RNA sequence: CGUGAGGGAAAGGUGAAAAGAACCCCGGGAGGGGAGUGAAAUAGAGCCUGAAACCGUGGGCUUACAAGCAGUCACGGCCCCGCAGGGGUUGUGGCGUGCCUAUUGAAGCAUGAGCCGGCGACUCACGGUCGUGGGCGAGCUUAAGCCGUUGAGGCGGAGGC
RNA sequence: GUGGAGCCUGGGAGUGAGGGCGCGAGCGAUAACGUCCGCGUCCGAGCGCGGGAACAACCGAGACCGCCAGCUAAGGCCCCC
RNA sequence: GGAUGACCCCAGGCGGUAGGGGAGCGUUCCCGAUGCCGAUGAAGGCCGACCCGCGAGGGCGGCUGGAGGUAAGGGAAGUGC
């Protein structure tokens, strides 16, 4: 090995063209059927505590 | 009207935290509320503060009502950077820049 | 007394840069990369003016030819008729005629046809 | 007084039969109908020629020992990947090709001389499914 | 104030060759061809200085704006006096005055005024003449000036 | 109804009522001139061999001026050589009254 | 920083006046939003002015069959300013081998340069030799000093050519 | 033969690595984008421009600026052109 | 030409590295200044598709700025990246 290294500074064009994917992609939420708050699905509702429509987590 | 909150000199990297903001720049107040809450970034907390707070101001200081609110614009400019010295092999010291961010959330009301 | 730099520099740089808006990358943003692009532009200009004369000629003559085809002779004779006869209408004009004055052109073809 | 540049034009279709036609000498003509150089309001930078339809391409004529002694070529980028097809074999598998190639190398290169070659619709066989444009038969 | 010391070794550092930081090409270091204190004075030929003094007055007269005076009436070292003398003299100071006499009294009232340049007579000089608009000399002043051009 | 005129080594087609600024002519503003005809067409159709001998076109000198600066500049490389020249061509804008003929 | 002798930094400016922002609201705070001071608060203490590189938000043109020292010339489209005129952008075509340096010869696969800003290299004295603008002319000229003035010039013939 | 000819006297230089080409010779092998002289030329400094596919020196030709005018040079006139 | 570079007519020259000669632009400072511009806005900064100059430039206008700047003509240099 002989320490490989960038040959030219990368332009803003390429630099930013690379990041063309870093696009963050929002969480996925659904209505708790009970508190109707938004929360991620298949989790136990952090706000009311119910899941499959029963008390599970003493909030 | 337009309501504005601005947190400046915040010790997170701009480039990392823009990515929380682009996820709201647009949304309702309520949508931005529920995004920045399940978004899994550090930026989540920081930006959900500014937001939350600009929606004070709108109500309290600017006679606006919540459920007309939406994140009209929201950008992040780059604050001056804590320069730090991290030591490498054979005694070279390289410089870390613990970078810094000026977060901005700007609210408006949506008629509809 | 000290005649320090002070303002001159910022002002030629501000100059050459403004001469160079529109350019790609630092060809529009860096002074010395703008300055360098502008050396280019310069001679591409001076050349291309001298080029554009001959450029158009080529355009016209190609039309002119295309016209003389439509009346059964080549450009290169049609311009010997026009010659030896006596007509001295240049080809910006012949090209103009032949496009938007077909009959008026046809005349000349004919007098050239003849002058042979 | 400024040169005349055309406004928008109309696509004039044109029909040619090859047969007994010396391939090269034909394509010359195909190319300049294709470009447009046969009409006074010509302009180098715009698509404004005719819409050449050639039929009976399979019965084109070529001179000399060329049916064999002249060769098409096709690098593929892999090693040894140079294919070599000779004229005869070409005419016998896809003859509509022989003429296309003949022309493409007389059209200019770049997005136009390509956009032009898009218009030359060639066929080996007499009939051509371009009836709904009424190709104005031409004598080459 | 710097040390004569080579700041890193000649070859192999990777940086450019340097001597010591005293060098002009470093911020800090001495300036190159600096101003150093000197003497702009020179010995203009004696004749040329005379003809200067001749010509200068000679011009002021030739314009009418010269004026020889015998002595100064109501003026014993007290501005407003001179001021009022000058009034009867034909100069209200809408033009500048070069004023010559060995007479501390006269040129003392005659100091402080904008339009007045004071002089003693042995100190007549050609800048001061041209410098002003109107020369109002005086008679012994005139003979010292005449004792000069000889 | 139109003509083709040689004026300062350069032939323009000229209908009457046209603005045609051309290579600066010596003519105090307001005066009028005549430009040889080389060809007349539409309605009639004469052809000058080389001139029409007869007619001509008359037009008024609306005034003079200098053309929008072209910036001519030469550069040669590795030889330390540049040149800036400013250029404004003198012209004389005309008003085509009518043709003769 | 060096055991030491020794080396040796960076870093000035709110405003006229602290009148340095009570109190209120989001905030754990930092910060900010009203409010309040000021001529001015994008003079708010990270404080005059506030360039350029560099990072961002918004807008107009443009871009996913295209081959490039990134420009230039020409034509057309859309956008703005306008009322045969401009400005912006770029679709197509034509043309086109970066700057500097060093060399017989470099786009050169020969040197240097990430980019910006700011420092950065033909001088001074005495002496020569030409030229030059002036002064005097078989002559021209003072040096050190003495006197005078404190931005006044005079004297001094030793001496020099 | 009035020419950015020449001669005279002074001021300031730079240059004292040249290269290709044609021709005449030495050296080399009737080799070298080889070497060394001579006579010319061009590049150097005309990597400005047309030709030669491209390309310092081969052919055409010595670029003060502008023109959407004209004749030509070499070289070209079947399409790219 | 005419009359002492006023400006017109005519003919001609005007590629250029080392290098020589010329004519100019701008920066700091000095005399011009006890003056003159300037809070009805100095210098500086940011625009401009306008004006003058071949050009280096210099004008003019808008925003910014918030206390300086400085002419005609001359002088002197820590004078242009
Ligand atoms: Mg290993
Ligand atoms: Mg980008
Ligand atoms: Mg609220
Ligand atoms: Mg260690
Ligand atoms: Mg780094
Ligand atoms: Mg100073
Ligand atoms: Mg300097
Ligand atoms: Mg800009
Ligand atoms: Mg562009
Ligand atoms: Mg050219
Ligand atoms: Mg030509
Ligand atoms: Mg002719
Ligand atoms: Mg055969
Ligand atoms: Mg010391
Ligand atoms: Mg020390
Ligand atoms: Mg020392
Ligand atoms: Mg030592
Ligand atoms: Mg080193
Ligand atoms: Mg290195
Ligand atoms: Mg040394
Ligand atoms: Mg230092
Ligand atoms: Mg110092
Ligand atoms: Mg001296
Ligand atoms: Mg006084
Ligand atoms: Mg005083
Ligand atoms: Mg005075
Ligand atoms: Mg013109
Ligand atoms: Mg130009
Ligand atoms: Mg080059
Ligand atoms: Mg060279
Ligand atoms: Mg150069
Ligand atoms: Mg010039
Ligand atoms: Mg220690
Ligand atoms: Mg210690
Ligand atoms: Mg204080
Ligand atoms: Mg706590
Ligand atoms: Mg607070
Ligand atoms: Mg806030
Ligand atoms: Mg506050
Ligand atoms: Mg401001
Ligand atoms: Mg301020
Ligand atoms: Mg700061
Ligand atoms: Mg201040
Ligand atoms: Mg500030
Ligand atoms: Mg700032
Ligand atoms: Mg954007
Ligand atoms: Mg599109
Ligand atoms: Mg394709
Ligand atoms: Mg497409
Ligand atoms: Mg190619
Ligand atoms: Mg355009
Ligand atoms: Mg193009
Ligand atoms: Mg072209
Ligand atoms: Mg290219
Ligand atoms: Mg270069
Ligand atoms: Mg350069
Ligand atoms: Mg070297
Ligand atoms: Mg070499
Ligand atoms: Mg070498
Ligand atoms: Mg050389
Ligand atoms: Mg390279
Ligand atoms: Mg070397
Ligand atoms: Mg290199
Ligand atoms: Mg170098
Ligand atoms: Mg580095
Ligand atoms: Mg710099
Ligand atoms: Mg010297
Ligand atoms: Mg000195
Ligand atoms: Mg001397
Ligand atoms: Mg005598
Ligand atoms: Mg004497
Ligand atoms: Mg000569
Ligand atoms: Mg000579
Ligand atoms: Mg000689
Ligand atoms: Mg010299
Ligand atoms: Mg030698
Ligand atoms: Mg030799
Ligand atoms: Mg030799
Ligand atoms: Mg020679
Ligand atoms: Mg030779
Ligand atoms: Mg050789
Ligand atoms: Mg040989
Ligand atoms: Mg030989
Ligand atoms: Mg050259
Ligand atoms: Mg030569
Ligand atoms: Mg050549
Ligand atoms: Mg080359
Ligand atoms: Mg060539
Ligand atoms: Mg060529
Ligand atoms: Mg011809
Ligand atoms: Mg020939
Ligand atoms: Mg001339
Ligand atoms: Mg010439
Ligand atoms: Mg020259
Ligand atoms: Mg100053
Ligand atoms: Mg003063
Ligand atoms: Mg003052
Ligand atoms: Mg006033
Ligand atoms: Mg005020
Ligand atoms: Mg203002
Ligand atoms: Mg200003
Ligand atoms: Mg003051
Ligand atoms: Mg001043
Ligand atoms: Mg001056
Ligand atoms: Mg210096
Ligand atoms: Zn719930």
């Amino acid at each position: 090995a002989k320490h490989p290294v960038p040959k030219k500074k990368t332009s803003k064009a390429r630099r930013d063209a690379r990041r063309s994917h870093h696009a963050l992609t929002p969480p996925t939420l659904v209505p708790c059927p009970e508190c109707k708050a938004m929360k991620p699905p298949h989790t136990v509702c952090p706000e009311c505590g119910y899941y499959a429509g029963r008390k599970v987590l003493e909030v | 009207m337009e309501a504005k909150a601005i947190a400046r000199y915040v010790r997170i990297s701009p480039r990392k935290v823009r990515l929380v903001v682009d996820l709201i720049r647009g949304k309702s107040l309520e949508e931005a509320r529920n995004i920045l809450r399940y978004t899994n970034k550090r930026g989540a907390y920081f930006v959900a503060k500014v937001l939350e707070s600009a929606a004070a101001n709108a109500v309290n200081n600017h006679d606006m009502l919540e459920d007309r609110l939406y994140v009209k614009a929201a950008y992040v400019d780059e604050g001056p950077a804590l320069k730090r010295v991290l030591p490498r092999a054979r005694g070279r010291a390289d410089i870390i820049k613990k970078r810094t961010s000026h977060i901005t959330v700007i609210l408006g009301e949506k008629h509809g | 007394p000290r005649a320090k730099t002070g303002v001159v520099r910022r002002r030629k740089h501000k100059k050459i840069l403004k001469l160079a808006k529109g350019y790609w990358g630092l060809r529009s943003k860096s002074f010395r990369k703008a300055r360098e692009t502008l050396f280019a532009a310069g001679n591409y200009a001076y050349a291309h003016r001298k080029r554009r004369k001959r450029d158009f000629r080529r355009l016209w003559i190609v039309r002119i030819n295309a016209a003389c085809r439509q009346h059964g002779l080549n450009y290169s004779t049609f311009i010997h008729g026009l010659k030896k006869a006596g007509i001295e209408v240049d080809r910006k004009n012949l090209a103009d005629l032949a496009v938007r004055e077909p009959q008026v052109f046809a005349e000349l073809v004919e007098r050239a046809k003849a002058a042979q | 007084m400024k040169t005349y540049v055309p406004k928008q034009v109309e696509p004039r279709w044109v029909l040619i039969d090859a047969e007994g036609k010396t391939l090269g000498r034909l394509a010359t003509k195909i190319a300049t109908l294709l470009r447009g150089k046969h009409r006074p309001d010509w302009t180098p930078n715009v698509a404004m020629g005719d819409f050449v339809v050639v039929v009976n391409a399979d019965k084109i004529r070529v001179t000399g020992k060329k049916l064999e002694q002249k060769i098409y070529t096709r690098y593929s980028g892999y090693p040894g990947g140079l294919k070599k097809i000779p004229l005869e074999k070409m005419l016998a598998t896809h003859p509509e090709r022989v003429l296309e190639h003949a022309v493409k190398g007389m059209l200019p290169k770049g997005p136009l001389g390509r956009r032009l070659f898009k218009r030359l619709k060639v066929y080996a066989g007499p009939d051509h499914p371009h009836q709904a444009q009424r190709p104005e038969k031409l004598e080459v | 104030a710097y040390s004569g010391r080579k700041i890193w070794p000649q070859k192999h550092t990777g940086r450019a060759r340097h001597g010591d930081i005293g060098a002009p090409i470093f911020v800090g270091g001495g300036v190159v061809f600096g101003p150093k204190p000197r003497d702009y004075s020179y010995t203009l030929p004696k004749k040329v200085r005379k003809k200067g003094l001749a010509m200068a007055v000679a011009d002021r007269a030739r314009e009418g704006k010269l004026l020889l005076v015998e002595a100064f009436a109501g003026v014993n070292g007290k501005t407003k006096e001179f001021l009022a003398w000058a009034k009867e003299a034909g100069l209200d100071g809408s033009e500048s005055v070069l004023l010559v006499t060995g007479n501390e009294l006269v040129r003392r009232a005659a100091r402080n005024l904008p339009w007045v340049v004071t002089l003693a007579p042995e100190g007549l000089n050609v800048y001061d003449i041209v410098r002003t608009e109107r020369l109002v000399m005086d008679l012994d002043a005139w003979e010292v000036f005449q004792n000069r051009i000889g | 109804m139109f003509a083709i005129v040689k004026t300062g080594g350069k032939q323009y087609r000229v209908e009457p009522g046209l603005k045609l600024r051309v290579e600066k002519l010596d003519a105090e503003p307001g005066a009028t001139v005549e430009l040889p005809v080389l060809l007349l067409g539409g309605e009639k159709t004469v052809v000058g061999t080389p001139v029409v001998e007869g007619a001509s076109v008359v037009a008024e000198v609306l005034g003079h001026g200098r053309g929008k600066k072209i910036l001519v500049s030469k550069f040669k490389a590795k030889v330390q050589y540049r040149r800036k020249k400013g250029h404004r061509q003198p012209y004389t804008e005309l008003l085509i009254k009518e043709i003769r003929g």
